[PDB]
């Protein structure tokens, strides 16, 4: 039994706990604005202030800053719950708070908001979880690489003893391309220098100089009122000076047309790469899913490679088994005493398993040492049953 | 570890007392060892290529990784990485009336990427629906395209 | 003989299992020395 | 101004090629954003000294420094100690003498923020808004009727 | 900017608006739906945590003083009091484990003198582990504190 | 300097990785000292000069 | 260790190569190490037996 009570018991690393402080991020579809995302961040702020007073001490919303990266698509609210005494129940506690909260955002909305216990742990090591990445080892571009990642995400979900796999955040939004005919430019009489620092200074911004304000030196920025650069028709408004002291429109030398690029190009180890955050199956656990993901990436096109308790214990414990026998013969010479004590090991450990297999615990870090401490008391108990009796 | 730092940091006080040809070139501070060990040859047999094609692929897939990998002080390259090479003809420059300063300036204008802003700008008007990035000039790609510069 | 061998930690499970053994392994030698110096002496001194 | 393709090979790639020959290192990564902002992450072996490990990356970075747009050079290049995980996130609001979500971000970043980052080994500070700046909104119609450019 | 033929003075004001505003309007903070800014102190790879944030004196102690009208400090997302609690619930554990042992000692040893030796034995051993782990570089970690308890 | 020695003009893109653009001249117009005269520079008054 | 690491060296640079491209090893320190260990561990055992 003892074995079966252990092999079947799942293995975590460290337990996620209510911290009196959690958070929840936002993410809008292809190229949403600051005004559209701010509408969502309000709805999130509210569930917390109205439908969770007895709980939420204070929020701290932030429009335009994800933990994927940043931009007008993203967001994040920083919560700060009311102390644990005034907040007694299991429903009051964070596991249940980020449950009906996540339920609400996947119900009365039209985008993506979640919520999570701040993984006390470190960032890494969720356990029964992953971090894959799809490198382009050959001359392929971002466009052909993308399609191979679609075929990876597809084949895993097409034949998942499953898996739950999704991309990280390359949405893939369009971009307003502006071709400048170079022959035409100089025929009308304009330097390409003057044209570029018109478009870059007007729509994007430009660090001109530094000025002084109330002691501290700050910066001077040049751009333009919002309403003359909100859409593609406003490009024509800008008239550049031409050599022959007279104005010239953009439309003259321009060429307006949209395109399909991506708004974030990740690169792993000197080469292009798009990362894939999947998890272990609801049945399987890591080492299975990991080596059952490498075989799917090996069935992808050419020029597309990849790169990503613990196995720890097996060895660590091995030396536990070797130093016992030494110390069980540094004061107890025979080959009789060094096999006595040897039995109290799973005498007690069967119950250690059983107490935590019965209740809601797992094989985490505290358990792994709650074992070895239980074995040190098993030594105790027995060793006296021997030392005295010999 | 520290001994490198000290030389490579007080070096970068002299850095702007240095030709701009040399600044945009490779300044370097490394850990010396006049003594190779692994000198991995890389040849071709079937799909034949030259002593130039290989030096490029070596230095565009392998070399970048090696130097970084497992504390390699510095890597040596036995050839050169590829580069868009241009062989200016002087007689053909004369019969149109031109200099090598005009070819150089033509590449420092047409062959470049530029920072163009975005629709639905950082401070927009409340209630805009769209937000996408502008593209402008682009860094060139092939031989062909470097042949069609004005 | 079972704690210090598992105190041979690894990777991100470093201190983790380490501090676990050592902390209490230290506490073993301090409990032993006390059970070899103080707890003895005191037990003589004044037990009954 | 730059987009996800511009920064990806004028700032991003230039560093990645010139980011080698360093002691202890498993991998590097990158994020070339469309806002015109790239941030690379080098991860070292466990128990490696973070003091020296910064130096090495931030010094061989500054050989690539002049292979980098002058817009980006005069902007903020940085090398710091990472910790994807805040702890003290001190909110700062107004009640009586009312001011906006902009007035506060300036005073925060003109009295407090400068001190914090330095104070008691703070890897890097985050700012929830922006420090003030002499802003100029160029009108294009008023540029045309006097005959002028930006 | 210019002086048009008839001595009409073209100014920067005429061709463009000029207001003192943020250098970057990409992000905005609303503390409970009310406008505000602040600070997000991120840690340093290797820093002392409850020491960086516990220092101070500071933090921002001499930044909670000369503030103008209405400006006040407020604390969301804060690590601090979780430390304050885990120490307090383990030092509670500790004392409970003594008292509870002191009963079992009496229940078997009717001698009061005798329920006193083991009570006054482990108090010392605990401190030794603080003296030993301090000498080995370890801290009062979440771990080392359950190690007192275990 | 651009003709006989070479010159780092700019950087272009080739198959993902950014490389460099170099300007110089065919070998046969810079092998010996007599080839110096071949190069005619433009002078202010729109006309060539040896 | 530098040269023994790997796995790597260039292990995942001996794979996607196009037509004809192959690796080959001149001037290599490695097998001299492999030999001096083997001739001393041989020495060792001979000195026991003898
Ligand atoms: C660059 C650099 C340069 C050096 N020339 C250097 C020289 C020595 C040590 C570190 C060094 N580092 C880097 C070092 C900063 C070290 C902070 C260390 C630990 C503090 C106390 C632990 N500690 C213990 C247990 C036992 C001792 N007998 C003891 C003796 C003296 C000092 C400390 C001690």
């Amino acid at each position: 039994g003892m074995a079966y009570l252990f092999v079947r018991l799942p293995s975590s690393f460290l337990p996620d706990e209510d911290q009196g402080v959690f958070m929840t991020m936002v993410q809008l579809p292809a190229g949403a604005t600051q005004e559209r995302t701010q509408k969502v961040l309000n709805e999130v702020t509210h569930y917390y202030l109205t439908k969770e007073k007895n709980n939420v001490e204070s929020v701290f919303a932030v429009n335009g800053f994800g933990f994927a990266g940043r931009g007008q698509n993203t967001g994040i609210a920083f919560v700060s719950l009311k102390d644990w005494a005034d907040r007694p129940g299991e429903e009051n506690k964070v596991e249940a708070i980020t449950m009906r909260a996540t339920r609400a955002f996947s119900q009365i909305k039209d985008a993506m908001v979640f919520a999570f216990n701040l993984p006390a742990i470190v960032e890494l090591g969720t356990a029964t979880g992953f971090d894959f990445e799809l490198i382009d080892q050959a001359g392929l571009g971002h466009e052909k690489l993308t399609q191979a990642r679609n075929q990876l995400l597809a084949e895993a979900a097409k034949h998942p003893m499953l898996t739950s796999v999704r991309p990280n955040g390359l949405e893939d939004t369009p971009q307003f391309k502006i071709d400048i005919d170079q022959e035409k430019a100089q025929a009308l009489g304009v330097s390409i220098n003057d044209i570029n620092t018109t478009l870059g200074a007007a729509w994007g911004g430009s660090y001109v100089n530094d000025f002084i304000d109330r002691g501290r030196v700050k910066k001077v920025y040049v751009m333009s009122e919002a309403k003359y650069r909100m859409l593609p028709d406003d490009i024509g408004d800008w008239y550049v000076r031409a050599a022959d002291g007279q104005m010239v429109p953009f439309s003259a030398f321009s060429s307006s047309r949209w395109e399909y690029g991506s708004p974030r190009l990740e690169r792993y180890n000197g080469l292009p790469s798009m990362e894939i955050l999947g998890q272990a199956a609801p049945g399987k656990s890591t080492g299975e899913a990991m080596e059952l993901m490498e075989q799917l990436a090996s069935k992808l096109p050419t020029g597309v490679g990849y790169d990503w308790s613990g196995n720890q214990a097996p060895s660590l414990y091995a030396i536990s088994l070797i130093v016992v026998f030494l110390c069980l013969a540094a004061l107890y010479e025979s080959w009789s005493i060094p096999f006595s004590v040897m039995l109290v090991v799973p005498l007690g450990v069967i119950g250690a398993l059983l107490a935590a297999t019965f209740r809601g615990l797992t094989n985490d870090v505290y358990f792994q040492v709650g074992l070895l401490t239980t074995i040190g008391l098993s030594a105790k108990n027995a060793i006296l049953i021997v030392e005295f009796a010999k | 570890d520290i001994a490198q730092v000290q030389v490579q940091n007080k070096l970068q006080l002299a850095m702007p007392l240095l030709p701009q040809e040399v600044q945009q070139q490779g300044v370097s501070v490394e850990k010396s060892s006049s003594s190779f060990l692994m000198v991995v040859g890389v040849i071709n047999t079937d799909g034949t290529m030259t002593q130039e094609d290989i030096s490029d692929y070596v230095a565009a897939n392998m070399k970048d990784a090696i130097s970084r990998t497992s504390g390699v002080g510095d890597v040596q390259l036995f050839g050169s990485q590829y580069a868009m090479r241009i062989w200016m003809n002087p007689n053909e420059l004369n019969k149109f009336q031109l200099t090598p300063v005009d070819v150089i300036t033509a590449i420092k204008a047409q062959n470049a990427q530029v920072a163009a802003g975005q629709l639905g700008g950082t401070p927009p008007v409340k209630g805009q629906q769209l937000n996408a990035s502008i593209i402008a000039q682009t860094r060139l790609t092939s031989t062909e395209e470097f042949g069609k510069i004005l | 003989a079972v704690f210090v061998p598992m105190a041979f930690f690894g990777g991100s499970t470093g201190a983790i299992y380490r501090q676990f053994s050592i902390t209490i392994v230290s506490a073993m030698a301090l409990s032993v020395l006390v059970a070899l110096i103080l707890t003895p002496a005191l037990c003589a001194t004044m037990l009954k | 101004g730059a987009d996800a393709k511009t920064v990806q090979d004028t700032v991003t790639q230039v560093i990645e090629q010139n980011m080698n020959g360093i002691d202890n290192l498993m991998y590097m990564s990158s994020n070339s954003d469309s806002t015109g902002t790239v941030q690379i992450t080098l991860t070292f072996e466990s128990g490696t000294d973070a003091d020296i490990a910064q130096v090495q990356v931030q010094n061989k970075l500054q050989l690539a420094m002049p292979l980098l747009p002058q817009e980006v050079q005069q902007q903020g290049v940085s090398v710091e100690k990472s910790s994807s995980s805040f702890l003290m996130v001190v909110g700062v609001i107004n009640t009586d003498g009312t001011m906006t979500q902009e007035d506060i971000s300036d005073y925060v970043a003109a009295n407090m923020k400068d001190a914090i980052s330095r104070t008691s080994g703070v890897g890097d500070v985050q700012l929830f808004g922006s420090q003030y700046a002499m802003r100029i909104w160029m009108n294009p119609n008023e540029l045309n009727k006097f005959q002028l450019t930006p | 900017l210019k002086v048009n033929q008839d001595g009409s003075r073209v100014l920067l004001r005429d061709v463009a608006k000029i207001e003192l505003g943020g250098e970057n309007y990409d992000i905005i903070a609303e503390f409970n739906g009310q406008p505000a800014s602040g600070l997000g102190i991120k840690l340093a790879t290797g820093a002392n945590a409850l020491d960086t944030a516990a220092a101070i004196r500071a933090e921002l102690a001499k930044m909670e003083p000369f503030f103008p009208s209405g400006l006040k400090i407020v604390y969301p997302y804060d690590t601090t009091p979780f430390v304050k609690i885990s120490i307090h619930e383990v030092v509670k554990t500790l004392v409970e484990a003594i008292i509870l042992v002191f009963l079992v000692m009496y229940l078997f040893l009717q001698n009061f003198r005798a329920t006193l030796i083991p009570t006054i034995a482990v108090p010392v051993v605990l401190l030794g582990t603080f003296a030993v782990l301090a000498a080995f570089g370890f801290s009062i970690n979440t771990l080392t504190m359950f190690g007192m308890v275990l």
